[PDB]
């Protein structure tokens, strides 16, 4: 690991005594073995400093010891090598001994950016381009040297000038076609945010952030859309610690690229790249240290919502990550403040479009909580985007009861979806499904509550606020709100059946024209088929009837006719207890014939001559499993 | 482990309970069993499922059904437990005392078991192998209410007994159970709870 | 049988063997009945057992080895070395739901996956007494930390049980609710980790060239033990003897 077999080496270490041979010996360190090149990493590097040092006028020499340099650097960063990368960067911070390297280095690379689309000089720039972090690692400390062995940078313009001309150059050199120098394009974009860290030591952040704002609307806005997405991405990873003086000055331009990305039938290859954006900036804007952004965090909202919303109305489709674009914008709900939603969520542009907006949302929610995005191993991610949506949807509940409730005079019917997505959503993760475990119950208590709760009295609170148009929508309800209160849940139900003497007195408003004959009908359908399902249970049923007769007592005669009907749907249900008790107890025939020509003639009592028929049918089915063609055909 | 061993081999009860139960669950779903010496095309495949009462043995002369158990009324579906005396096994079954055409062989001898029912009528009974044999004749006996006999019925015990004295033992360690169990402490004589119960 | 007193400092109730029957509420009690007492006294005490943390028991001090650690053995520095026993506990608790899988494994003759099920059992008892202390290296620690979280979502996966992620550090950081996508891509990571496994049981339980390659694309330089028994060779002089690797 100390010998060395190369005239080329020694003479390059030697260079100082071998001055007729620097030019040569800058070309042969090509062919000098990397094994060995490592041997004498840092001498190599202070002979090749000091040449182009010694010598800087003769820009030849620096050329050459610029050429030599970046294929050096290129060849440790092979993972023979990656180990002696680290004492490269030892090297780069500590053994470095070149005080104008700054200049010289930064002034080649600006010649070869200036002068990318030469053959000659493409090679030259591409090598430099790979490794750009750890050449202008070597730079800025170059830059640096010079501050302290000069105290003050009488260069202090000129450096950092060389750097703007190098922004100059970068976008003359991409306003020309992509043809010549797409490569070129692509390692500028992936390795121009590897050093703007290294610049962040000695440039203006906004300052350098506006220049590269300048290269990137030097872009012709059709040319390698993920490799900017790069670019962007591998800027705001560096750089954005410092937030408030960037972040406000490439936002502007980043959701430019975002709102053509919204829909531009080209979002192909920007899909995936522009998830991971969105990825990437929820980490850094939601990073705490990185800078405050919460009032940029609403500028995000109100400049790239609608944007996104429209963008899953385009990636809909569940097949792709659309998964992965969902968490995106969760990410984003969750680490956001209705301060921020409600200040343009709730203030939008005209009231048409908000509400289209929020039909689009909803049936979004809607079709998602149906046909899951999870592997139904994400109980953790299940919360998660339980808790997401809950935020989400609250905003739209506050836009919906300050923007389109009594306060619009029309449109109330935005709730059907609202009622009904939430219903859908919360038709899962019951006491059962809490049950799994012992500790289940506990583990979701302790880190979740019961998310349901949550659900059940925001729908219940925004159900009071409706107020009189319960008739207008009760029948639409009718079906989802039965089946929340079948929920196990002691609290919710409890607080649920009275949602049902509520809908019941508002049609006992509407009983002068008309009574609750269509809650009721709907309310005893669904009960048939809910009950047939085998959710609730016989202190359920308890519960049920103890508070609507109780809440109907609180009420006048006709409440006292629901009350018998309500003692009618109770009957209705302890036969479905007993019969399905039956029915999962003998499984015998006759005792199922029994019980089944039982609540038929309950039915016959009750006339519901539909589900009547039904239970008809699965009587006359159990017949002709007995062939009791006789009672088949009776 | 003395102790210990006093501790675990003490509390009994519910191990070969649940091995009972288990043998019971077995009778109650059953498989196809065997006749006697199903040769000139007999069932050598029918089913003896006991009750979902526990009530009646859905035994019947029923096909080969490489399945097993179908579920219906068997051929004789009832056997009543009031009434069966035991159950003769090995050499003291009747159809291993045959010596007609109906003389079982010599490969038959632990799948000899005959249902001990009034008193002249024998189950004669093939097992397909030694264990679910022993099962059969372990559930009966379930059925009778006695012991298991089963060797792995009495290695199912064991392992059980191992197990669970294995995992009640976690908080004691670094600690002793004396033989003698640690002293009582005297508890105060007077009922008196200064602060309320709960 | 006076004074009793609300307290946290007890949750670790310790017995001594199966209990008197001391009191209305007490029996032959369980040997791992970590009590959460509601009352203190100082020969005495009552609370909520392990077995029913809904209903006292008043179990003498002389049986109680009574430990002030609470669930967290950091709060009072109850690990043995920080940042470990909430691994013990997540343990005790995952053998506590293992009795309800095998349980449930005798009913069902599912004797193979069972009988593996023990193995690992023993494995787990065994890599837990031994992390009772801290002796192992925390490489050790770290190590057994990802093979029990390896295990148990193991028994989850053939299960069909819920996901616990944060890796390392007692699978709570991560499922602490510190973000989305964090959380969600390392969700991810047990998906990942999920179709490991559920792929793997079968290429290292089963093969055994794969895992030597998915080890060895880790790991670069090697060593071949060479053991040199006894020479037999009929030379009569001296003998020089070189052994080296070759590549023929």
């Amino acid at each position: 690991t100390k010998l060395t077999q190369n005239v080329d080496l020694l003479g390059l270490l030697n260079w100082r005594s071998n001055s007729q041979n620097i030019k040569h010996n800058l070309k042969k360190l090509m062919e000098v073995d990397g094994g060995e090149i490592v041997k004498f990493l840092q001498d190599t590097l202070d002979a090749l400093f000091n040449i182009m040092m010694e010598m800087s006028d003769s820009e030849t020499y620096d050329f050459l010891v610029f050429d030599a340099l970046v294929f050096i650097i290129s060849l440790i960063g092979d993972i023979k090598f990656q180990h002696f990368n680290p004492v490269l960067e030892t090297y780069i911070y500590k053994h470095f001994s070149a005080t104008l390297a700054y200049v010289k280095l930064s002034k080649v690379l600006n010649f070869y950016v200036a002068n990318a689309d030469d053959s000659s000089k493409t090679e030259l720039l591409f090598a430099a381009l790979k490794a750009l972090k750890y050449l202008f690692r070597f730079i800025i400390q170059s830059r640096v040297l010079y501050l302290r062995f000069y105290g003050q940078s009488k260069d202090g313009d000129e450096f950092n000038n060389s750097i703007r001309q190098l922004f100059l150059a970068f976008n003359m050199l991409m306003d020309r076609p992509l043809e010549e120098a797409v490569k070129i394009k692509g390692a500028a974009l992936k390795y121009l945010p590897s050093i703007i860290n290294d610049v962040k030591l000695v440039f203006d952040p906004v300052e350098l952030s506006v220049l590269f704002c300048k290269f990137i609307q030097s872009i012709p806005d059709n040319q390698l859309v993920r490799q900017k997405l790069n670019c962007m991405t591998k800027i705001v990873e560096s750089t954005l610690f410092r937030q408030s003086e960037c972040r406000e000055v490439l936002l502007p331009l980043l959701t430019d690229q975002l709102s053509g990305q919204l829909d531009d039938n080209s979002n192909k290859p920007d899909h995936e790249a522009s998830s991971q954006l969105l990825s990437n900036i929820l980490e850094v804007l939601d990073r705490k240290d990185v800078g405050a952004t919460a009032v940029h965090i609403q500028l995000i909202m109100e400049r790239l919502l609608r944007r996104i919303n429209r963008t899953v109305i385009g990636m809909n489709r569940q097949s792709p990550h659309i998964g992965s674009f969902v968490a995106c914008m969760i990410a984003l709900l969750q680490q956001m403040d209705d301060s921020h939603y409600s200040h343009y969520i709730s203030t939008f542009k005209t009231r048409q479009d908000i509400i289209d907006f929020l039909m689009e949302t909803f049936i979004m929610f809607k079709d998602l909580i149906g046909k899951n995005v999870y592997a139904k191993d994400w109980m953790v991610m299940n919360m998660t985007q339980n808790r997401v949506f809950l935020r989400a949807i609250n905003q739209f509940a506050e836009v919906l009861t300050r923007f389109f409730m009594d306060q619009a005079s029309f449109e109330l019917q935005l709730w059907n979806n609202y009622f009904h997505l939430a219903v859908a959503f919360l038709t899962h993760e019951s006491l059962q499904l809490e049950t799994f475990s012992q500790a289940k119950r506990n583990k979701i208590v302790k880190k979740y509550g019961d998310m349901r709760k949550e659900i059940g009295f925001r729908i219940r609170d925004m159900w009071y606020n409706l107020g009189p148009h319960k008739i207008k929508f009760i029948p639409s309800m009718v079906g989802p709100i039965l089946e929340v209160t079948l929920t196990p849940e002691v609290e919710l139900r409890k607080a649920t059946i009275p949602i049902f003497f509520d809908m019941m007195q508002c049609e006992f408003n509407f009983s002068g024209n008309g009574n609750f004959h269509m809650f009721e009908n709907e309310l005893i359908t669904k009960l048939d088929q809910e009950v047939e399902g085998g959710r609730g249970d016989e202190q359920y049923k308890v519960l049920l009837e103890k508070l609507l007769l109780e809440h109907c007592r609180k009420h006048k005669y006709l409440s006292s006719s629901g009350e018998v009907f309500a003692l009618l749907v109770s009957s209705l249900l302890e036969n479905l207890l007993d019969y399905r008790t039956i029915i999962m107890q003998d499984e015998s025939k006759e005792n199922r014939m029994s019980c089944t020509v039982n609540v038929l003639n309950f039915y016959k009592e009750k006339k519901r001559e539909d589900i009547y028929i039904r239970y008809l049918y699965k009587l006359r089915d159990l017949h002709r499993d007995c062939e009791n063609y006789t009672e088949a055909a009776y | 482990s003395r102790p210990i061993l006093e501790l675990k081999e003490k509390i009994q009860p519910e191990i070969l309970e649940l091995i009972k139960q288990q043998r019971l669950n077995r009778l109650v779903e059953g498989t196809c069993f065997r006749k006697l010496n199903a040769r000139r095309r007999q069932d050598k495949f029918w089913y003896c499922r006991l009750s979902p009462n526990h009530k009646v043995l859905h035994y019947g002369d029923l096909e080969e059904s490489p399945q097993g158990e179908v579920p219906h009324d068997s051929l004789q579906d009832k056997l009543p437990v009031a009434d069966i005396k035991a159950v003769v096994t090995g050499k003291d079954c009747p159809h291993m005392k045959e010596k007609g055409a109906l003389k079982q062989n010599k490969e038959v001898l632990e799948l000899a078991f005959s249902i001990l029912y009034d008193s002249n009528c024998q189950l004669n009974f093939i097992a397909p192998d030694k264990h679910e044999y022993c099962i059969w004749t372990d559930g009966l006996n379930a059925l009778l209410g006695k012991d298991m006999m089963s060797d792995l019925t009495r290695n199912d015990l064991d392992t059980l007994l191992s197990m669970e004295i294995k995992l009640r033992l976690l908080d004691l360690e670094n600690i002793q159970i004396p033989d003698a169990p640690p002293p009582i402490p005297k508890e105060p004589s007077n009922y008196d709870f200064v602060y309320d119960c709960n | 049988m006076a004074r009793w007193i609300p307290t946290k400092r007890q949750k670790y109730g310790v017995a001594i063997y199966n209990y008197n029957a001391s009191q209305d509420v007490e029996l032959s009690l369980q040997i791992g009945d970590t009590v959460h007492i509601l009352e203190m006294y100082e020969g005495w005490y009552r609370g909520y057992t392990l077995q029913n943390k809904s209903k006292k028991g008043i179990f003498p001090e002389t049986y109680i080895h009574l430990k002030e650690a609470t669930v967290e053995d950091l709060g009072q520095h109850e690990t043995v070395i920080p940042g470990e026993l909430p691994l013990v506990q997540e343990l005790t608790s995952t053998l506590r739901e293992w009795a309800v899988i095998w349980r449930k494994l005798y009913v069902n003759n599912k004797l193979t996956l069972f009988r593996q099920l023990q193995q690992m059992t023993y494995s787990l008892i065994e890599w837990r007494s031994q992390i009772l202390s801290g002796t192992l290296p925390k490489d050790e620690l770290a190590e057994l930390k990802k093979k029990v979280t390896a295990k148990i979502d193991h028994g989850n996966r053939m299960l069909g049980l819920d996901l616990v992620v944060r890796d390392d550090n007692g699978n709570i950081l991560d499922p602490d609710e510190t973000s989305t996508i964090a959380l969600f891509k390392a969700h991810e990571v047990a998906s990942k980790r999920i179709e490991e496994k559920i792929q793997e049981e079968k290429s290292i339980l089963q093969n055994l060239d794969l895992r030597g390659q998915s080890i060895f694309s880790t790991i670069h330089t090697y060593g071949l033990y060479v053991n040199f028994k006894n020479f037999v060779c009929n030379i009569g002089e001296d003998a020089e003897l070189f052994m080296a690797l070759y590549d023929p």
